[PDB]
């Protein structure tokens, strides 16, 4: 029963780590779109 | 003919403004995903 | 420079099984108090010997 | 008119520098992901 318990808490740590890697991928996608805004704004200034 | 050459750039501005709107929508999506790290219910399942 | 409060040699099973429970991301006061009370229970048991 | 043709390239430089900044941000993200192979807690769950 302690083996089942430590397998459960291992699954808990695995879920939290998967969610943290998910947030890191969201941060990468956020910075991609946020740099693309600055690129499109400089491109609008070049068009002006 | 020069006036048509000048209004084509006013159409190019519409192209780049739609690109700007799409990138702003991606930023507003991923900032909302990144700020809410784990939901109120993803915390409940770690507690469970 | 090289000490780690997480990993120590000779670290007991009580500290390890408390570090298991604090390894999630959401660390509110309730999780971090229940883990400490469970650690203190195990500490009581090894101090009653 | 030639001076406007010359300052448009100084706007193009701003476009490519924002692209350079976005790619540098992606490199700084993925090198940090690649150096930390498994986290300190992803090792704990394999131990568990």
């Amino acid at each position: 029963l302690a083996a089942s318990a430590t397998k459960i808490t291992a699954d808990n740590i695995s879920q939290s780590e998967a969610w943290r890697r998910r947030r890191q991928e969201w941060e990468i996608q956020k910075n991609n779109a946020e740099s693309e805004i600055r690129q499109i704004d400089a491109q609008l200034e070049a068009l002006a | 003919m020069q006036e048509q050459a000048l209004t084509e750039l006013d159409a190019e501005k519409k192209i780049l403004e739609q690109s700007r709107a799409g990138a702003q929508s991606r930023v507003d999506s991923y900032r909302a995903l990144y700020d809410e790290n784990v939901s109120a219910e993803e915390k409940r399942t770690m507690d469970l | 420079n090289f000490v780690d409060p997480t990993l120590r040699t000779g670290q007991t099973g009580m500290m390890n099984t408390m570090l298991e429970q604090l390894s999630q991301s959401e660390l509110n006061k309730d999780t971090l108090e229940n883990g400490f009370r469970q650690y203190l229970t195990a500490f009581e048991q090894v101090a009653d010997l």
